[PDB]
């Protein structure tokens, strides 16, 4: 039962791997974002000059 | 990965033996032992590997960044205030904001892309129907 | 051992599930991350009845949750327990019925199916041995009492010999909610009929009335319902999973309580079930547990026991206490009542017991009573029914989706039938 | 996963949609620029990808005033800028130039435009539609919308909020023509219409809010607080939800039988609003007393057939359920026989908003009512003998003849309204 | 290690070479002057060993005044001062001028220049050339480069970016016979050619942009780019990268028929650039929506033959052949029977950029489709018929007499064009 639930102790941290990788996937999400706000109100005031 | 998980056969042959034959339990002291032991391994792995009313959420906006913006067209007095333009001037203030907000949340059916068919072969066996000892 | 899998669908059924295995969770003291918490070692012997074991020693309900909208299951899994479900059992639509039960058994329940009856065959088949399937279901609804009623005669076709039970809320014509409920109602009960081993009947008017009048609460909701029929599920597979005096189960209740494969619709009952100023005052015993039970005033129906004799009836309990006493209650309480106990057959009445009590309670019993009672909601569905009918109206629907009027004229009369055979032994004298 | 489309039409339908998605957004926090400072707000609106919200909605008018102070009014940056349609040439109260001559050639971009919105959405469960109908424009883009849409996606359910003229009260003098032109052509092709004439709302507002100096601001608003009550199900949690498909489920007991009318309740100001302790029993008898009907009906006239009610706020079951039984107890009010229950209730969390500036009180409770009753056929008959009182003669006719349209085409639309008064008289008598 | 040499000859490969040129060097951060502020450069500019870099381009032109313009510009440090080459006298929209008289002086510099260029260069995979058929001198230029070099380098490849007349926008009126001379030149000559007429591109401005009043300088950026997304597979890392060579391995199902038109997307200013998703099935659909063309031609009234798209950003390839996967099944797009598949995908990461004192902006997925198409028959048609009309009577013709360019010539062209027609008309039936 050792060497079993030292197994199942293997997958948890699996688990907690591929949450860290979801989470680094929402930061890659903030990119866009971070990109749009600022690049579009200068393109925006580009024509107003 | 971990040591466990490299261990392999032909190490289980003959490697000493787990007690010493000066400490041999005695029957009866086995016979009332049973209990231990079966809770033991029955939930060992429960307890290490495993291990009301309804709330509203807070509004999305706060009050003091409605930041209101000022109409692109620059009117000159009140007289020509027309008839179309009331909705809106007026920012909320402490009074209006509901105080208790119920949003519906659809995070976990945006998933399942597709319904599952089973596309694939038995492999059920049989348990039989009466004092499995006699199925194959 | 002798195991059972759980389906529910429909809204009404969903959140009736949600809180039976809350109640069950909370009786076997397993918490709602799928780890155990309990005291006595008899709350996990038999804890593969309801529950499957997954890796990293978690429990999981063996639950079916189907639903033609989403937003049901959405806020099931959001509640308290929620975690425990398999995400891989929850099969739902994009469209929805709209309480139309010919969408709901003809359209599109009809694409839908294949991915939950697979699902059901593949659970079923992975336990050790089955005993029976249970459903909960509304029969006010087009999509649950439709495709409900389709699935039950699917999984009969597949599996002849087990055995199939059924919780049916019925439209009582007092606290009505939508218009065409009598159409869908009867609709349902003629393939019902045919199919479930066992139907059991919920009357939402009559859970109310009690609420108001035994428990006297104030503000009562559809949380306390889902409480007290769940509490009512609970006991009836109670002695089942756990050791008893006279251990008992749904195929021996089956045997034992219709007389002809026809009449197999019951009304259930709780006790005891006290106002909470007064649950010090009553005195716990077997007298006063057996003259609640047949009381009338607890019955979960709107029929009126009184109006009808009893085929048979039987009782469950809850909790250690001397079997003869509870033997020469049950012969006086018949001995008395001899006018409302149908005589061709002596002694009516079976009586199980188990040692456990539910938690926080020392005594209980679950009352199941096969009577002619009960034809009062038929005859008055298909008055509704009728009254609707004669002038046409709403039909055009369910004449546009492969459906007429020749099916709608035999449930009629399969239910008037079903109606007069039921009342036919209430005359009958030996 | 459930989306709705909203489309305007007229300039009785733009002013009303304006203020309907003031009240929008201010119920789902959205700030009028569409930037806010969990997905409640999928059902009328759709995320940018990143920052702001667009609306589900399209205006279209042909006259380009509305069209420019809402372009440039403070709701500007939230709509987007290509779906706000205007014309150039206002058909003027002629339903033949609105049918036939102009908007012809702006129908085409307005099913672009609807295809492009309902492309993003995959969910669609409906459209909603407003137009005055006493407008030419209003009346004929209407009609050539749902003859279009209803081909086009066939079975999508359609709700129309049509603003009948009032009996007395009206602003033209040419609208029985057009409102029962439009009226032969939605009877075909719309699954649900709504009453709303002016007289008996703006009785509401001189009487219970009080207010002697009444405009169409006060009218809007209580449009969009019915529009909002009937939609909270759709994007706010309940104990009893209902879907705009399950309208039609209760509602129209035949095809032809689609005209409905709204009643609201409660209707106080706050001055002397927290003087009760309002009710719900007090709150739905409010509802089904007759001078609170949002149409000039009287239903004392005649049978009901049905009638759905949403309740918002923190209602409790039993307290609807025991309502309903006082007013099934009630004699005066009375059902058609052959429907034995004729009840839909539904109950949602979500007590009303208030707007700020507005002129309703703050209410935790609140029920809206739709009403299908033999009541409706009176309005009809009024509109057709004003119709008959101008066609005896032929005044006006040549203006609609020389339109395009045909000369006949009155005797259609009389021939259609008679047969509706016949099935409403022959519907409504007892087996 | 990979380079390609750039050719601009006529005033419109002038005046597109400076676009793209400031787009190139906005690409790799180099400023006007040539320096690097402190490998990728390595297709389009050559290292001096310290310091600045060099473009790999010549400009040809007999006209000094755009050269002239160039040499004092604010690029005046850019090129090498001696492969500006300028002549004395122009063609004057005279084909003879620029192929049989003046042109013949100025090749041997042009070839020797050609020489020293690729002897430095060590991978270059071949040529691309910009030039305007509408030109005499453009035109007669064009095609003896293109005859001096197919014997001088072989098998190299050549891609010619060739701006057609427009069907009835025009600026000169001579010029259906230098583009009928010019195709019988560079038919044989050209591995591939790309259709660039100004009539669609004005289009798209007026329809997009929004811009009533553009010019020359909007046209040449959007070719720019359209150039900068056709080679950006060389010089930045992709998921799936795409030679010049892996281009006509795809594009040309038979040597005569190598004509092909462009597509981009998208398209949008920035007004309106954040209110939609600009997901990529959206841009994909806008990309086959015959009105987002840059040439003229009806790609409905043909069947297409081959379609080669790259995309550049943060693509994905599930969401591309999800994507391609519905324009398969749409039904108003058909393929010829005999190409099964016809799709050439490209995906690479780098984004498109903007350049400052432009008009669009950036996003974060763009793509651009070479299309092979039947269709193109049209164009062909169109100005056999101007050239059969004007030739009737001799119009014209004792110039290119007179200069001497034999009468017989045109003869042979009109006959090569009768051939070409009949091929695509045969190559276009189904088996
Ligand atoms: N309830 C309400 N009705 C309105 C409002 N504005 C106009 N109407 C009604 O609309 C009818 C006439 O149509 P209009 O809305 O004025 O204009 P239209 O519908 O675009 O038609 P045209 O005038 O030809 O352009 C009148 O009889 C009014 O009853 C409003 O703000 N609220
Ligand atoms: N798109 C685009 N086309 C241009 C531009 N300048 C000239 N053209 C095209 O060039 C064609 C005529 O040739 P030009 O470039 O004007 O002159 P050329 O080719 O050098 O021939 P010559 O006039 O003899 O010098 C016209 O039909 C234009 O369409 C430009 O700046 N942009
Ligand atoms: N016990 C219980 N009954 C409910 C609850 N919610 C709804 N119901 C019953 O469900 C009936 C309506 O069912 P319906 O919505 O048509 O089911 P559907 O066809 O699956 O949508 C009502 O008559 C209610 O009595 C609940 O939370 N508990
Ligand atoms: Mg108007
Ligand atoms: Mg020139």
């Amino acid at each position: 039962q050792t060497k079993k639930v030292e197994a199942e102790l293997e997958e948890n941290i699996l688990r907690k791997c591929e949450e860290e990788k979801r989470y680094e996937a929402e930061k890659e999400r903030i990119l866009n974002e971070q990109r749009m706000q600022g690049r579009f109100v200068l393109q925006q005031q580009m024509l107003e000059k | 990965g971990c040591k466990a998980m490299y261990q392999t056969t032909n190490n289980d042959y003959g490697q000493p033996f787990l007690q010493d034959n000066k400490t041999v339990p005695t029957y009866n002291e086995l016979v009332e032992a049973q209990t231990e032991v079966t809770r033991a391994e029955k939930q060992l792995k429960n307890k290490t590997v495993a291990t009301n009313v309804i709330v509203p959420k807070k509004f999305p906006l706060k009050e003091d960044s409605y930041k209101a913006p000022e109409p692109g067209l620059k009117i000159g007095n009140p007289l020509y205030m027309t008839a179309n333009r009331e909705y809106g001037m007026l920012k909320p203030t402490a009074f209006e904001i509901p105080n208790r907000f119920y949003p519906k949340d659809n995070t976990y059916s945006k998933s399942f892309p597709g319904m599952h068919k089973f596309d694939g072969l038995n492999t059920n066996i049989t348990f039989s129907k009466v004092h499995r000892a006699l199925d194959e | 051992m002798r195991e059972i899998v759980h389906i529910q669908g429909g809204q009404c059924g969903n959140q009736i599930g949600a809180k039976f295995w809350e109640v069950i969770s909370d009786e076997h003291g397993i918490d709602p991350t799928g780890t155990y918490h309990g005291d006595s070692d008899l709350q996990l012997e038999r804890i593969n009845v309801y529950y499957n074991e997954a890796t990293g020693g978690r429990y999981v309900p063996r639950a079916i949750l189907m639903d033609l909208e989403p937003g049901t299951m959405d806020s099931v899994r959001a509640g308290p327990f929620g975690q425990l479900f398999r995400p891989d059992n929850f099969v739902f639509g994009q469209t929805g019925a709209g309480n139309n039960w010919a969408k709901g058994h003809y359209t599109e329940g009809a694409e839908l199916i294949d991915s939950v009856l697979d699902v059901v065959r593949k659970e079923a088949e992975g336990c050790d041995c089955l005993q029976g399937f249970q459903i909960t279901h509304s029969l006010g609804g087009g999509t649950g009492s439709g495709m409900g009623t389709l699935l039950i005669s699917k999984v009969r076709e597949e599996y002849p010999d087990r055995i199939m039970e059924t919780f049916s809320v019925v439209p009582s014509p007092k606290v009505s909610d939508t218009v065409v409920e009598p159409y869908n109602a009867t609709l349902s009960v003629h393939q019902l009929v045919e199919n479930a081993d066992e139907c059991m009947v919920i009357d939402n008017e009559a859970l109310y009335d009690i609420c108001f009048r035994t428990l006297k609460l104030t503000t009562p909701t559809y949380g306390d319902l889902n409480h007290l029929v769940s509490a009512a599920m609970s006991g009836v597979t109670c002695c089942l999973r756990f050791p008893g005096q006279l251990n008992s189960d749904l195929r021996k209740l089956a045997v034992n309580l219709i007389p002809f494969p026809r009449l197999h619709f019951f009304m259930i009952g709780f006790a005891p079930l006290t106002s909470r100023g007064s649950q010090q005052y009553r005195a716990l015993t077997v007298p006063e547990l057996t003259q609640q039970m047949f009381d009338a005033k607890n019955m979960m129906c709107a029929a009126d026991p009184r109006h009808g004799r009893y085929l048979t009836a039987s009782a469950l309990f809850r909790g250690r206490m001397s079997t003869k006493e509870v033997d020469e209650q049950m012969l006086n309480v018949q001995n008395k009542n001899s006018s409302y106990f149908v005589e061709w057959i002596p002694n009516n009445i079976k009586s199980s017991i188990c040692d456990i009590p539910p938690k926080g309670l020392k005594m209980a019993v679950t009352f199941v009573g096969n009577s002619t009672a009960i034809q009062e909601m038929f005859k008055r569905v298909a008055e509704q029914f009728t009254a609707m009918f004669r002038r046409k109206a709403f039909l055009h629907w369910y004449t546009g989706e492969g459906m007429d009027e020749m099916e709608f004229t035999e449930a009629e009369s399969n239910m008037n039938d079903l109606v007069s055979e039921y009342q036919q032994y209430q005359d009958a004298t030996a | 996963m459930r989306e709705v489309i909203s489309i305007h039409v007229g300039q009785g339908g733009i002013q009303v949609g304006n203020a309907c998605w003031e009240l929008f957004c201010l119920e789902h926090g959205i700030q009028p620029d569409g930037q806010m400072p969990d997905d409640a707000f999928n059902t009328f609106f759709s995320e940018t990808g990143a920052g702001k919200h667009v609306p589900r909605a399209v205006f279209l008018d042909l006259e380009p005033t509305v069209i420019d102070e809402v372009r440039t009014g403070t709701y500007r940056q939230l709509f987007h800028p290509e779906q706000l349609i205007s014309g150039k040439e206002d058909a003027a109260n002629n339903f033949a130039r609105g049918h036939y001559t102009i908007g012809k050639e702006i129908v085409d971009l307005c099913l672009d435009r609807i295809r492009k919105l309902a492309d993003n959405c995959t969910g669609l469960q409906g459209f909603l539609v407003f137009n005055s109908v006493g407008g030419g424009t209003g009346s004929g883009l209407g009609s050539l919308l749902l003859e279009r849409l209803s081909v086009d996606y066939g079975k999508k359910s359609k709700l129309g909020f049509t603003i009948y003229p009032s009996p007395q009260v009206s602003t033209a003098v040419v609208e029985p023509y057009n409102s029962i032109l439009s009226t032969h052509s939605l009877l075909e092709h719309t699954d649900v219409a709504v009453m709303l004439d002016n007289e008996a709302i703006y009785d509401i507002c001189r009487r219970n809010l009080d207010i002697e100096r009444p405009t169409y601001t006060n009218l809007n608003r209580l449009i969009a607080q019915v529009i909002s009550s009937l939609t909270a199900s759709l994007r706010f949690d309940g104990a009893l939800n209902v879907d705009i498909t399950e309208f039609q489920t209760n509602l129209v007991p035949y095809p032809r039988i689609h005209f409905m009318l709204s009643s609201y309740a409660p209707i106080i100001s706050a001055e002397k609003a927290y003087h009760e302790q309002l009710s719900v029993a007090e709150i739905t008898n409010s509802a089904f007393e007759p001078a609170n009907m949002m149409a000039k009906c009287d239903p004392r006239h005649g049978k009901y057939m049905a009638c759905s009610m949403m309740y918002r706020g923190d209602v409790v079951p039993k307290d609807v359920n025991a309502s309903i039984a006082t007013i099934k107890t009630k004699r005066t009010i009375q059902f058609v026989d052959w429907c034995p229950t004729g009840f839909k209730v539904g109950i949602n969390y979500q007590p009303p908003t208030v707007v700020p500036g507005g002129d309703l009180a703050k209410v935790m409770r609140a029920v809206c009512m739709i009403s299908n009753s033999t009541a409706i056929a009176e309005v009809f008959s009024r509109l057709d003998h004003k119709f008959d009182l101008m066609y005896a003669k032929r005044a006006f006719v040549h203006w609609y003849v020389g339109e395009g349209m045909e000369e006949g085409e009155f005797s259609e639309a009389r021939e259609d309204l008679a047969a509706l008064e016949k099935d409403y008289e022959e519907v409504g008598i007892e087996t």
